[PDB]
């Protein structure tokens, strides 16, 4: 029994419509809307018993919810505030105890969108230092000058998406931690075994989703539309 | 002989805010308990209502009702909710629950439900079903009420052990006051009537009489209640004749 | 709150145990469930107790639950990397979907792991693009070290961040440095961090 | 929805300037809201005892209402009940 949520990340602007959306295809007749806060645990917005019914949870106000049919069930914030900065979570169940939760929705309410950046990615090939003293290749992947902390850094090898020998700092950096609206820096590392990457037929790319500005979205500046985009970069292994 | 012992809570619903539950027990025609919406605890209405009970598994017992009481209030809104826009409010639910007590060990239990006036839903064995009549739409409330493991198994071990046990102790301590004799008066009336009040236990026999030879015209009227645990009973249509257990063949006729 | 959460946040290290505790003063208490939430993700139902006095298992997660104290534990027997999460206590209040669920706020466990053979060393990297950028990689060093932040803001030092190379059976720690200014080099990126004796720098 | 029944009777042999109990008998209603006031000449009695409503086997509500009363040749005694069942009132005097 799975439960889907889209988008994964949202940056929406003060006095915007946000809508949140879930999805199941498991003939659940009832379905639940909470945010999880620090502090807090799981909260009640909204719930649906049923296609075109809608209940109030413990906290519905700035929330409204509609049950179009048995699948989707959304979220709808009709005028975005601040304090609606948070994580969303999805539920479904049948006549039982038991609720099937989904992977969540992380919103950001800002009070404008002119300081939203892509990252620019870079890959950083191992030394051969570190090859003849360990044996191990570690490459390392640099994504800066991002806004806001919207995003999903994964590792690529030949195509596929790797995990083992991966390591993604848990938190980003502030590259001017003066300002108030500073960019972030965020870095990641694969290791492999000299071997792998001794082998020139071995592609490696680092891969960083940006969650960003909408078709919707109103832009009015010289620079380009910091839409939502994938920025990579990519290196081959060597003999070298 | 055979006595019926009944738990009948009255539910009312007229809007998603406002409810009250109100409950009365009795043990044949003599009512044992009250519990008031407005009261945290049931009362009793006699000094053996208690039964055979200690204070501790009378407390036990309570604490279940109390908070069986609030969730079956938040169950049938949620229900409501459920259902909408096809059921609304207002909303009279009565549950009638209990045994009835045969000679031996033998007891037969129940637990009736019904909706705005009408019999629709029973617990039956180990489940809730409906019953013939019932509309179709109770099958979604039947379904997730079914779903509570918890309640189904609450809801047997009440049925099937509790009330037994209970109303065997309940007939013990309330012996003399269910074997109980009243002396029924009699007074005569005719407007262009028998009037018999003040009898206990109920069943009693009022006859119009043609010296030796019945009348069949003669109508017995309904069992009326006394606010003294006794009862009224007319006759209407030449002599009255009344006999009842408590005149020990010595049988009232009023000319 | 009607669900409380004992610690809030625990520090331990691989191999060692953690015990973790749920107190509540829901009515009627129908069951309680634990979740175990990584961090950016969803929740993972770990357990659910049903009965008066229950026990359960699940590998190296084992749970009680005693409805008349109101009270229910998580035990994690020999605690690995992989246990860094949020556990979360739930208590329903019925046994369909007419109950609510009432939500802890979460315990914080951090996990300490294993660096069997630290070799602590800081080697260049240079740009697959340009050459002309680079960074300066912190790596194979033991649990206790400590990485500091840059003294200078115009260079960028990262946590520690452990990899787990799981066909090998290998872990080990790294911390990455950079910076686009001239008077930035290896051999003196990490000075503000109190870094082994042995570090190797090529 | 269900229209209801009074039945107003006393409680011992009437004689006029002995003291008795009358008794109201409120049957057959649905929904249970209702209100029962006792007459004495048009005036309602103010020490009205009510008994705990409460259903017979066929699921139709019932009470009892009684008050201590010592009839006399010139006093009317009746039984007004207010349902929603009823547009108007229904009064029900004793008749001996
Ligand atoms: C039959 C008579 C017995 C003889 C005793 C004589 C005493 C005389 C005093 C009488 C005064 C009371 C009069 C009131 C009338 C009562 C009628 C009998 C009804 C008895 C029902 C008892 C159910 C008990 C369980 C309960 O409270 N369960 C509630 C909570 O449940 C939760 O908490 C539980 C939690 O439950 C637990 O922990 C129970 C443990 C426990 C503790 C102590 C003892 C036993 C068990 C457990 O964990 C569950 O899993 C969990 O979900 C549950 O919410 C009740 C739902 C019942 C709904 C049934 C109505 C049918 C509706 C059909 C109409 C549909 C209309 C549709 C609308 C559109
Ligand atoms: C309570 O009594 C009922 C009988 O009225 C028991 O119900 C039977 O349960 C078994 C399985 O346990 C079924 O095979 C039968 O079909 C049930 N009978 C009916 C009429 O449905 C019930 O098990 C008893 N429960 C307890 C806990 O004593
Ligand atoms: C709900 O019902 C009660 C009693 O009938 C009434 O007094 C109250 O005004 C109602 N509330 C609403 C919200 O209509
Ligand atoms: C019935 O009792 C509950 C709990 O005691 C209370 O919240 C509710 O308001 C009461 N209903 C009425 C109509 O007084």
């Amino acid at each position: 029994a799975a439960v889907t949520q889209s988008p994964r990340n949202k940056v929406a602007v003060t006095g915007g419509k946000v809508t949140l959306s879930c999805n199941q295809t498991n003939n659940h007749n009832n379905m639940y809307w909470y945010r999880q806060d620090t502090g807090h645990g799981l909260r009640l917005i909204h719930y649906s018993y049923g296609a075109g019914s809608t209940e109030k949870g413990d906290i519905p106000d700035g929330y409204k919810a509609s049950r179009p049919s048995q699948e989707n069930f959304s979220l709808i914030l009709e005028l975005a505030t601040p304090s609606q900065t948070s994580v969303y979570f999805c539920a479904s169940g049948d006549e039982g105890y038991t609720q099937y939760f989904g992977p969540g929705t992380r919103l950001l309410v800002l009070e404008d969108l002119k300081n939203v950046f892509p990252p620019e990615v870079a890959v950083f090939e191992p030394s051969e230092a570190e090859i003849s003293h360990t044996q191990k290749a570690t490459l390392v992947c640099l994504a800066t000058g991002f806004y806001p902390d919207h995003v999903e850094l994964s590792w690529w090898v030949n195509g596929k998406e790797v995990h083992s020998g991966v390591c993604t700092d848990p938190q980003p950096l502030k590259e001017q931690p003066a300002l108030n609206d500073s960019r972030y820096a965020l870095s990641s590392r694969l290791r492999v075994s000299a071997t792998f990457w001794q082998n020139p037929r071995n592609h490696f790319r680092c891969q960083v989703q940006f969650y960003g500005l909408s078709e919707n979205d109103e832009w009015t500046q010289d620079r380009a539309k910091p839409v939502t985009q994938i920025v990579s970069a990519e290196a081959w292994g060597r003999a070298d | 002989k055979n006595y019926t012992f009944r738990c009948l809570q009255m539910s009312s619903f007229a809007n998603r805010s406002w409810s009250r539950t109100d409950s009365v027990v009795w043990l044949g025609d003599l009512q044992t308990h009250r519990w008031s919406n407005d009261s945290a605890t049931i009362s009793f209405t006699k000094p053996w209502s208690q039964g055979k009970l200690s204070n501790q598994q009378w407390e036990k017992l309570q604490h279940m009702f109390q908070v069986y009481r609030v969730s079956f209030t938040r169950d049938i809104q949620e229900l409501v909710k459920m259902m909408s826009p096809k059921e609304d409010y207002p909303i009279e639910i009565q549950l009638s629950a209990g045994c009835e007590m045969y000679p031996g060990n033998a007891s037969e239990s129940f637990l009736h439900v019904a909706f705005q006036g009408k019999y629709v839903v029973r617990f039956w064995g180990t489940s809730w079903q409906t019953v013939p009549g019932a509309p179709s739409w109770l099958d979604l409330p039947i379904k997730v009420l079914n779903a509570d493991q918890g309640t189904s198994a609450t809801v047997q071990m009440l049925l099937n052990d509790t009330c037994p046990l209970f109303v065997r102790g309940l007939l013990e301590a309330g012996k003399s006051d269910l074997e109980k004799q009243e002396k029924p008066v009699a007074w005569l009336s005719s407007v262009p009537v028998c009037h018999v009040s003040g009898f206990y236990p109920k069943p009693v026999w009022v006859m119009w009489m043609r010296g030796d030879q019945e009348q069949q015209g003669t109508h017995r009227g309904d069992f009326l209640p006394n606010a003294d645990e006794t009862w009224y009973l007319q006759a209407t249509l030449l002599a009255c004749r009344v006999k009842h257990s408590s005149l020990g063949g010595q049988d009232i006729i009023l000319y | 709150t009607q669900v409380e959460q004992s610690p809030q946040s625990l520090v331990v290290r691989q191999g060692e145990n953690s015990v973790l505790q749920c107190n509540y003063s829901v009515t009627p208490d129908n069951h309680l469930r634990w979740f175990k939430q990584d961090t950016g993700k969803g929740l993972v139902s770990l357990t659910v107790l049903v009965d008066q006095k229950d026990k359960t298992s699940n590998g190296r997660y084992s749970a009680t639950l005693d409805k008349d104290a109101k009270h229910s534990t998580l035990h994690i027997t020999a605690t690995l990397l992989d246990d860094t999460a949020t556990y979360i206590c739930v208590v329903g209040d019925r046994g369909s979907a007419l109950g609510r669920l009432h939500f802890g706020a979460g315990t914080q466990l951090i996990v300490i792991p294993d660096i069997q053979n630290p070799d602590p060393a800081v080697y260049q990297l240079r740009d697959s693009k340009s050459s002309d950028k680079s960074v300066c990689l912190f790596t194979d060093f033991d649990s206790q070290t400590n990485v500091s932040q840059s003294k200078d803001s115009d260079v960028y030092i990262t946590d520690k961040c452990v990899l787990d190379m799981r066909s090998m059976d290998f872990k080990s720690n790294s911390a990455v440095a950079w910076s686009n200014k001239s008077d930035f080099a290896c051999a003196n990126a990490f000075n503000n961090s109190i870094i082994p004796e042995d570090t190797f720098f090529p | 929805q269900k229209t209801p029944q009074i039945q107003v009777y006393s409680r011992h042999p009437p004689e006029n300037g002995k003291p008795n109990i009358l008794n109201c008998y409120v049957t057959q209603f649905h929904p249970p809201h209702i209100e029962i006031q006792m007459l004495k000449n048009g005036k309602k009695i103010p020490k009205v005892e009510m008994s705990d409503m409460s259903f017979s086997k066929d699921w139709s509500f019932y009470i009892l209402a009684h008050t201590e009363f010592t009839p006399t040749e010139t006093d009317t005694y009746a039984c007004r009940v207010k349902h929603a069942s009823m547009a108007e009132p229904k009064t029900v005097y004793w008749d001996r």
